[PDB]
C-alpha cells in the first residue's frame, strides 16, 4: 500500500499548570476550596497535553481523540486568560516535522509563548495522525475504505485550516513544516487520497464504468496538482514527488480503461482501443519511470489482455477506424470529497474543563 | 449516474 501519510511534530514536555495556576489566584482571592478547584482542573489540562503530544506513538483512534480534545480545550482556554496582550508566560516548543536540520549542529526547532502556536502544532499532528490511521486501513475490506475516507478528508480539512490560520496565530515566520504552502499541499494530497478510497469503494462495489472514470478522472487532477505544487520544492520526504506523479499517471489510466469499458459496451470498439493504447502508454510510462514506487504489473496485464482481444477482433471483424485521443471526447470529472471544516469541538463528548469561568 | 454519486456520498457520512 502506497499511500502517503505525514509524522508526528515532536514537542518537549512543558508545565501547563503552574503559569496558570499563579495566574488564576490573581483574580481569584478565596483561597479555599471553589476559586481554587480551577487549580485543579490546570492540574487536569497539563496531564491532557502530555497524554496528548507525550506518550509513544499509538496510530489508534484513542490517541486520535485525546489530541482533537486537548485541540478542543485549548481553544476554549484562550479568551479565559486573555492572551492577545501578554501577561502568562508559557513557551511551547515543538520540531520541525520534516526539517531533519543540519546535522552540523541541531534541529529546526521553534519556541513561541504562544496559545496560537501550540493549538497550530497541535492541529498538524490531529492530520499527521488522521493522515497515518486512514492509510493503514484495509483497503479490502467496507469499513477500512470508510475510515480512510473519513479519515483523509478530516485531515485535508485540517492543513487546510493551519493554512489559513498560521500566520494570523503567529508572531514569528512558522517553521517550514507548518507553514502555509507545506500545509495547503499535504491537504490537497490528503484530499487526493480520499478521491482515490472513494474510486476504490466504487470499484469493490462494482459500479457503472461510467462512474468509475468520472472518480479516476477527477483523482487524477487532485494528485496531478499535488505533484505540480512539489515539482520546485524540497520540504517534503522524497518519496512524496514520485508518489504523486505516478498516481497521477496511474489514475488517469484507470479512468481511460473503465472509460474504454464503457465504449465496448456500447460497441465503440475503434474508441476502446484508443483509449486502452492511452491506459497502456500512461502504465507503461510508470513502470519504467517510479518502479521503486509502485507496483502497477497486473493492471499492465488487464490492460494488455484487453487491447489484444480488442485488436484481434477488431482487424478480423469489425474494422472500426481507431480514432486520435484528441478527437475522443473528454471523460468527465466526479468529486466525492472536501477538507472538512475545523468547528470546535472536533472531539466526541467534549467538556470543557474551565466552563464555569 | 446522478443518483448513484448520491448514495456513494451518504454512504461517506
Amino acid at each position: 500500500a502506497t499511500f502517503i501519510s505525514v509524522q508526528l511534530k515532536k514537542t518537549s514536555e512543558v508545565d501547563l499548570a503552574k503559569p496558570l495556576v499563579k495566574f488564576i489566584q490573581q483574580t481569584y482571592p478565596s483561597g479555599g476550596e471553589e476559586q481554587a478547584q480551577y487549580c485543579r482542573a490546570a492540574e487536569e489540562l497539563s496531564k491532557l497535553r502530555r497524554a496528548a503530544v507525550g506518550r509513544p506513538l499509538d496510530k489508534h483512534e484513542g490517541a486520535l481523540e485525546t489530541l482533537l480534545r486537548y485541540y478542543d480545550q485549548i481553544c476554549s482556554i484562550e479568551p479565559k486568560f486573555p492572551f492577545s496582550e501578554n501577561q502568562i508566560c508559557l513557551t511551547f516548543t515543538w520540531k520541525d516535522a520534516f526539517d531533519k536540520g543540519s546535522l552540523f549542529g541541531g534541529s529546526v526547532k521553534l519556541a513561541l509563548a504562544s496559545l496560537g502556536y501550540e493549538k497550530s502544532c497541535v492541529l498538524f499532528n490531529c492530520a499527521a495522525l488522521a493522515s497515518q490511521i486512514a492509510a493503514e486501513q484495509n483497503l479490502d475490506n467496507d469499513e477500512g475504505l470508510k475510515i480512510a475516507a473519513k479519515h483523509y478528508q478530516f485531515a485535508s480539512g485540517a492543513f487546510l485550516h493551519i493554512k489559513e490560520t498560521v500566520l494570523s496565530a503567529l508572531s514569528r515566520e512558522p517553521t517550514v513544516d507548518i507553514s502555509p504552502d507545506t500545509v495547503g499541499t499535504l491537504s490537497l494530497i490528503m484530499l487526493a487520497q480520499a478521491q482515490e478510497v472513494f474510486f476504490l469503494k466504487a470499484t469493490r462495489d462494482k459500479m457503472k464504468d461510467a462512474i468509475i472514470a468520472k472518480l479516476a478522472n477527477q483523482a487524477a487532477d487532485y494528485f496531478g496538482d499535488a505533484f505540480k505544487q512539489c515539482q520546485y520544492k524540497d520540504t517534503l520526504p522524497k518519496e512524496v514527488f514520485p508518489v504523486l506523479a505516478a498516481k497521477h499517471c496511474i489514475m488517469q489510466a484507470n479512468a481511460e480503461y473503465h472509460q474504454s469499458i464503457l465504449a465496448k459496451q456500447q460497441k465503440k470498439f475503434g474508441e476502446e482501443i484508443a483509449r486502452l493504447q492511452h491506459a497502456a502508454e500512461l502504465i507503461k510510462t510508470v513502470a519504467s519511470r517510479y518502479d521503486e514506487y509502485v507496483n502497477v504489473k497486473d493492471f499492465s496485464d488487464k490492460i494488455n489482455r484487453a487491447l489484444a482481444a480488442a485488436k484481434k477482433d477488431n482487424d478480423f471483424i469489425y474494422h472500426d477506424r481507431v480514432p486520435d485521443l484528441k478527437d475522443l471526447d473528454p471523460i468527465g470529472k466526479a468529486t466525492l470529497v472536501k477538507s472538512t471544516p475545523v468547528n470546535v469541538p472536533i472531539s466526541q463528548k467534549f467538556t470543557d474543563l474551565f466552563e464555569k469561568m | 449516474e446522478d443518483d448513484d454519486i448520491k448514495q456513494l456520498a451518504a454512504w461517506a457520512t
